[PDB]
RNA sequence: UACAACAUGUU
RNA sequence: GAAGAUGAUCAGAUACCGUCGUAGUCUUAACCAUAAACUAUGCCGACUAGGGAUCGGUUGUUGUUCUUUUAUUGACGCAAUCGGCACCUUACGAGAAAUCAAAGUCUUUGGGUUCUGGGGGGAGUAUGGUCGCAAGGCUGAAACUUAAAGGAAUUGACGGAAG
């Protein structure tokens, strides 16, 4: 069978990772930008990086997948990652009136000393 | 470690677990070292002042530390009605 | 040309650690020799066996050299290291590591009066590994290191002057004895004698009060 | 059966300590398992104990300082000749300078040291260490 | 040396067991000890189901199911594939397969 | 001492007591047993809430005496603490460990990814075995968050909590940060609040 | 524990256990029976003299290949007979 | 050998050594 | 279904 | 179904496989006293770490099923205990390791007590005694011979073993 080594997997990643505007969803322009890019010393080598590389462009455009780390992903990843509610979970308004517990917690919290209304 | 003429010999006093009052020993890896702030009344941490509490691997590894912990920093007035002494 | 990987290294190397009873105290973990013999400077070396090991193969054995090294500066400070390499000289320089790596303070004491320096053991202590279990016991003064050629040499550079030594299993196990011996000398720093019942307040490592210099 | 509290006083104490215990309950309890217990305690070996009155031998809860590192009992009590003393602190004890042999005398139950200054001697009781 | 904490069988409490005879062979095993199986199979194989069905008198009739207890010698469960020899790690797992 | 200025204030019983903190596992352990209140019909124990409560305190003390902030280690396996461990490290300056702890971060001295923090401070004792287990090889001291049926071994300080809920996790977490901000200095008392919502720091799913 | 009696009174178990065990030991059993004096070639002796009855060749034993000289021996004390080997290279020829 | 039928051939050759005892009391 | 055995001694 | 007779397989099979089939298998009254009669782990006593089940007894208790829908019903369910047959996790501690909650509390060596072993063979043989109808059981040497025999685990190789 036809299955990609490591060294065409790896130039690809660091392809993907260090250049991704750049690279485009064609093999050919892919051809072209990677001999620009890498140094390889082989028709063939440059050959099934560039066309890998397609290969995972064209899988990446279908969301993140894992393993990639181009200075792309991390600002969704980071701006969606402060995503605050205006309203809040942990606030009584959400629930009624009374916090929902059961009997034995509302003895525990009129041992603590308190005067929850539940 | 003494002598005739009152000098020490010993080559290093080492120190012994704050819970169990055995040796920490040179290679004890296990053992650790607790450091706690001890805090102001305003509410914050104080320069470079802690008590510090010595743990044996022993203690640790029997999963008794916890305990052990509680003990000790209520008894030093770092806790209040965690630890009982009757069960 | 040796650059620190840990920050004890990095401390040993800036000066702030000096000494290794400062180690000691607070349990530090030691991975790089080079703290050793900065620390430690003057250590001598023994190569105590040198045996060789095989592997079976399906093309024939595999033959492995091990060999045996005891370190120590006959000052309370001793170590031993044991390492298999391909060649014999690489698996004593790679023992003389080891060995130089698992140095361990010794508490010498006294078996009858004080005068002077401790030149015994303070206490009778034992190891075992393996089938062997060696028995070291304080002896007085005049006698000198009651023990075979092996245990000999481990107490020698040790440093201790006086002792008696009852071995049994099989001692010409050479490492386990070796072993043992490692096991029953460095318990002297863990029995427990009244004269150490005085407590004395827990200090702060050096990694705490030089937490900067250790960062980087 | 129970051939001797003692021992078991002793075992129990031995294996508390070891497990870290700071305190161990002895049961029976008798009258030489108390001095015993007293001679380890006036050398700092244990801490309080106290003697629970069931009506019927009693039982001791000892508070354990973690100083101790071996009680044992020398089972059968040998006799003790006044200068038979010297091989039986050199076998059971870790060095010359601390550690008790306990005896029983007619003078009553005391260490060996003790032993020496009133120049007495008896049968062997055990060891603290 | 001893492979089993259980020597191979069932008996931690108890002297004698009685014993069975293979299926295969007829060979005499402890109960506690004997390979066994509770099978149950229906009494038409399935290709002539529906033939059955058209060839039967009644409507809405059940099909009967066989039932049978096996008993093998370890001998004859292991040339069977009943039990297959395992590891010495996985040895120790009483839980049935799935 | 301490003052009489902690004492869990009623508004940290309401955000234990809505993000359901109290539920204890259904099993508990010998050594967990001065940490239930008591059981209940379905079956759970009660987690008492002011002994939780002066334990975070005691840890946030724990962190707060500790020279430079990143020698603190966050950590969790599990899929509800990255985003509390991430968030905390920020928070506070240390380092987190989220996702996958390699086995030899904190002994093998030759990696790249060489670690030697004076303190782990760790999500479950259990899904994050790794971890405790090597710092017991290099003399870390390990702050726990444990819950009633969490293993005790070689855990110096333990915060009993239920470390199966996402609000749990995310908000035991929280806590711990503004605590470490208060004793630092970040925040300038225990009546003024936060600039970080509660609920930040909880892990949200990556499917919206 | 320990299988053996610990009693103070208890020498006398002790002393005759220790006495029926001696048994098992090869060289106090052979001191004790006196085989050396009734049944030993030499009859306890360290040397013995006899005369050379015959010259036989024994094959050595695997894995060596060898013929050891040796000479049958009838001793004069008590009239056994004993095979002796005559060692050195030729030293057969010196006997007869 | 399987010993247990050494044991047997001990047991027949003892058997054996008592029927010529017996041939002369 | 059937399948028995492989001279001595080493480096 | 030992033995025996007989058909096959086979180089040969007085073996495995097939067909018979005498003792025996069963019982009564007497003998015999041995098994890998095994947990290959003496008995009595004390202590040392966690968990969930199960059998017997007792003690407190329900949103359940049954008498009756109701009791002094029965079953079942939930917590405590005493005794058991066991099991699971860890390695305190043990061990040569396999493994062990005892095979732990044993060079820091001592709770009480019985029995057994002292390199491998010769040999559980010979002999004397003794019990048995007998088969045999119990007690039980020596000469002589010999450098290993053996235990647990590792790597490899091999299997008419599995994937
Ligand atoms: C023929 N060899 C014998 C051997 O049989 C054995 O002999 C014992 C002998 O020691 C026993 O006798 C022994 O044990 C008893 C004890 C039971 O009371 C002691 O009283 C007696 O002093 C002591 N000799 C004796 N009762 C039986 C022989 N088979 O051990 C001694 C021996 C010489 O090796
Ligand atoms: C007729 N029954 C015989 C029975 O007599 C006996 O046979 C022995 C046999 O074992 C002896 O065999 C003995 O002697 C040979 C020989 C090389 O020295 C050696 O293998 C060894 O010493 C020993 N097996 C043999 N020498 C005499 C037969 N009567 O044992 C075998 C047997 C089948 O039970
Ligand atoms: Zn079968």
């Amino acid at each position: 069978g036809r299955v990609r080594t490591k060294t065409v997997k790896r130039a690809s990643k660091v392809l993907i990772e260090r250049f991704y505007p750049k690279l485009t969803l064609d093999f050919e322009t892919n051809k072209r930008l990677t001999s620009e890019i890498a140094v390889i010393q082989s028709k063939r080598l440059r050959n099934k990086i560039a066309g890998y590389t397609t290969h995972l462009m064209k899988r990446i455009q279908k969301g993140p997948v894992r393993g990639i780390s181009f200075k792309l992903q991390e600002e969704e990843r980071e701006r969606k990652d402060q995503y605050v509610p205006e309203v809040s979970a942990l606030d009584l308004s959400h629930t009624n009136g009374q916090l929902e517990i059961d009997a034995d917690t509302a003895d525990l919290v009129k041992s603590l000393g308190f005067k929850i209304p539940v | 470690m003494e002598n005739d003429k009152g000098q020490l010999v010993e080559l290093y006093v080492p120190r012994k677990c704050s819970a169990t009052n055995r040796i920490i020993k040179a290679k004890d890896h296990a053992s650790v070292q607790i450091s706690i702030a001890k805090v102001d009344e305003d509410g914050r941490a104080i320069a470079g002042e802690n008590i510090t509490y010595a743990l044996s691997g022993y203690v640790r590894g029997r999963g008794e530390a916890d305990d052990s912990l509680n003990r000790l920093a209520q008894q030093d007035g770092l806790l209040k009605n965690v630890w009982s002494y009757s069960r | 040309g040796w650059t620190p990987v840990t920050k004890l290294g990095r401390l040993v190397k800036a000066g702030k650690i000096t000494s290794v009873e400062q180690i000691y105290l607070h349990s530090l973990p030691v991975k790089e020799y080079q703290i050793i013999d900065l620390l430690l400077p003057d250590l001598k070396d023994d190569v105590m066996k040198i045996r060789s090991v095989q592997k079976q193969t399906r093309a024939g054995q595999r033959t492995r050299m091990k060999a045996v090294v005891v370190i120590g500066d006959s000052n309370g400070h001793v170590g031993l290291g044991i390492k298999t390499a391909k060649e014999v000289a690489s698996a004593i320089k790679a023992a003389i590591v080891i060995a130089k790596l698992s140095i361990i303070p010794i508490r010498r004491g006294y078996w009858g009066s004080n005068l002077g320096q401790p030149h015994s053991l303070p206490c009778k202590v034992t190891g075992k590994c393996g089938s062997v279990a060696v028995r070291l016991i304080p002896a007085p003064r005049g006698k000198g290191i009651v023990a075979s050629p092996v245990v000999k040499r481990l107490m020698q550079l040790a440093g201790v002057e006086d002792v008696y030594t009852s071995s049994s299993g099989s001692t010409r196990t050479t490492e386990n004895t070796l072993k043992a011996a490692f096991a029953a000398i460095g318990n002297t720093y863990s029995f427990l004698t009244p004269n150490l019942w005085a407590e004395t307040p827990l200090a702060a490592s050096p990694l705490e009060v030089y937490a900067e210099e250790a960062a980087a | 059966t129970r051939t001797s509290v003692l021992a078991d006083a002793l075992n129990a104490i031995n294996n508390a300590e070891k497990t870290g215990k700071r305190q161990v309950l002895i049961r029976p309890s008798s009258k030489v398992i108390i001095k015993f217990l007293t001679v380890m305690q006036k050398h700092g070996y244990i801490g309080e104990f106290e003697y629970i009155d069931d009506h019927r031998s009693g039982k001791i809860v000892v508070q354990l300082n973690g100083r101790l590192n071996k009680c044992g009992v020398i089972q059968p009590r040998f006799n003790v000749k006044i200068n038979d003393i010297e091989r039986w602190t050199d076998n059971l004890l870790p060095a010359r300078q601390f550690g008790y042999v306990i005896l029983t005398t007619s003078a009553g139950i005391m260490d060996h040291e003790e032993a020496r200054r009133k120049h007495v001697s008896g049968k062997i009781l055990g060891f603290v260490y | 040396p001893k492979k089993r904490a259980s020597n191979g069988r069932n008996k931690k409490g108890r002297g004698h067991v009685k014993p069975v005879r293979c299926l295969n062979c007829a060979r005499c095993v402890p109960k506690d000890k004997a390979i066994k199986r509770v099978t149950i199979r229906n009494m038409v194989e399935a290709a002539a189901v529906r033939d059955l069905s058209e060839a039967s008198v009644y409507a809405e009739y059940a099909l009967p199911k066989l039932y049978n207890k096996l008993h093998y010698c370890v001998s004859c469960a292991i040339h069977a594939r009943i039990v297959r020899v395992r590891s010495r790690t996985d040895r120790k797992i009483r839980t049935p397969p799935q | 001492s301490l003052p009489a200025s902690f004492d869990l204030t009623p508004e940290d019983a309401k955000l234990l007591l809505a993000a359901n903190v109290h539920l204890g596992a259904k099993n508990v352990q010998v050594h967990n047993k001065p940490y239930v209140y008591k059981t209940r019909p379905d079956g759970m124990n009660i987690i008492n809430i002011g002994k939780t409560w002066e334990k975070i305190v005691l840890a946030a003390r724990i962190i707060a005496a500790v020279p430079n902030a990143s020698d603190v280690a966050v950590c969790s396996s599990r899929t509800f603490g990255q985003r509390a461990v991430l968030k905390f490290a920020a928070h506070t300056g240390a380092t987190a460990i989220a996702g996958r702890f390699t086995p030899g971060n904190f002994t093998n001295y030759i990696t790249r990814s060489f670690k030697e923090p004076r303190l782990v401070v760790v999500t479950d004792p259990r899904t994050d075995a790794q971890a405790i287990k090597e710092s017991s090889y290099v003399n870390i001291p390990v702050i726990a968050l444990t819950d009633m049926d969490s293993p005790s071994e070689y855990v110096d300080v333990a915060i009993p909590c239920n470390n199966k809920g996402k609000h749990s996790i995310g908000l035991i977490w929280w806590l711990l940060a503004r605590e470490v901000l208060r004793l630092r200095g970040i925040i300038p008392d225990r009546t003024t609040e936060w600039s970080v919502m509660p609920d930040l720091y909880f892990y949200r799913d990556p499917e919206e | 524990g320990k299988g053996k009696p610990r009693g103070l009174n208890s020498a006398r178990k002790l002393r005759v256990h220790r006495r029926n065990n001696r048994w098992a030991d090869q060289a106090y059993k052979a001191r004790l029976l006196g085989t050396a004096f009734k049944s030993s070639p030499f009859g306890g002796s360290s040397h013995a003299k006899g005369i050379v009855l015959e010259k036989i060749g024994i094959e050595s034993k695997q894995p060596n290949s060898a013929i050891r000289k040796c000479v049958r021996v009838q001793l004069i004390k008590n009239g056994k007979k004993v095979t002796a080997f005559v060692p050195n290279d030729g030293c057969l020829n010196f006997v007869d | 050998m399987r010993d247990k039928w050494r044991k047997k051939r001990v047991r027949r050759l003892k058997r054996k050594r008592r029927k010529v005892r017996a041939r002369s009391k």
